[PDB]
């Protein structure tokens, strides 16, 4: 038995999400963790000590924003656990991680520890039935419907190019520099 | 009463009381502020079920951690 898989598209600055078979990523939010700077005094204030999502944007002046994924490499695994749980929270997907396959996206030429720790997270914390980490160039080719092309993307923290001709990728002509939007 | 007969100078026809005729906010209605009617019942019902966790807090000038944010938990 299998269900509709979840496309947890990562990003160094914006993390997209949404179920498969859709046409619009219905749940997009910035990939940052906001925790309060000031001191809570009143009784009936905001509660949680960690704010991710549109709530963080709603209270930017109260939170100390910090990005956990720098240049495509996850720097804070605990914060990423919070972010992925927020993806499966009751505000973005309202589902369980044990009932859906995950299509995670990674930038090319990433360190192996990112893939291994992502595997341990999605298979030890989230009890996901199936995970498939894919690239980012091939996906844009799928989105445009083409079969050939030089995907030149530029995320928030990684700009890279992966030339693909007739559905075949060339793993030696992949350039990648850590100079982008952020 | 008997102080009239026994004493010489205690006169009568004396008006004992000589007197006179006993003759017989707008700052809250401003257009600048928005006057609010305080209701303790509505406010009490609003903050009725909001807890405050005071587990290991501080407010003094103690510098051991990075920051200091008291009143952590709730309900």
């Amino acid at each position: 038995i299998a269900n509709q898989p979840v496309v947890i598209d990562n990003g160094s600055g914006v993390i997209k999400a949404g179920f498969a078979g859709d046409q619009i990523p219905k749940y997009c939010f910035p990939n940052y963790v906001g925790r309060p700077k000031h001191v809570r005094v009143m009784a009936g204030a905001l509660e949680g000590d960690i704010f991710i999502g549109p709530k963080a944007e709603e209270h930017r002046g109260l939170l100390s924003i910090r990005y956990p994924m720098e240049h495509g490499i996850v720097k804070d695994w605990n914060d990423m656990e919070r972010i992925w749980q927020y993806v499966y929270s009751k505000d973005q997907l309202q589902t369980f991680s044990e009932e859906h396959p995950v299509l995670l996206t990674e930038a090319p030429l990433n360190p192996r520890k990112n893939r291994e720790r992502a595997a341990e997270v999605f298979f030890e914390t989230f009890n996901v039935p199936a995970l498939f980490i894919s690239m980012q160039a091939v996906l844009s080719l799928y989105a445009t419907g083409r079969t050939t092309g030089v995907v030149l993307d530029s995320g928030d923290g990684v700009t890279h190019a992966v030339p693909i001709y007739e559905g075949f990728a060339m793993p030696h002509s992949i350039m990648r520099i850590d100079i982008a939007g952020r | 009463d008997p102080k009239y007969a026994d004493l010489p100078g205690i006169a009568r026809n004396e008006p004992d009381v000589y007197e006179t005729s006993d003759l017989p906010l707008e700052e809250l209605t401003s257009t600048s502020v928005e006057h609010i009617i305080v209701n303790p019942n509505a406010a009490y019902d609003k903050f009725k079920d909001k807890r405050v966790g005071t587990k290991g807090l501080d407010f003094s000038d103690r510098i051991g951690k990075t920051k200091r944010t008291g009143y952590e938990s709730g309900e």
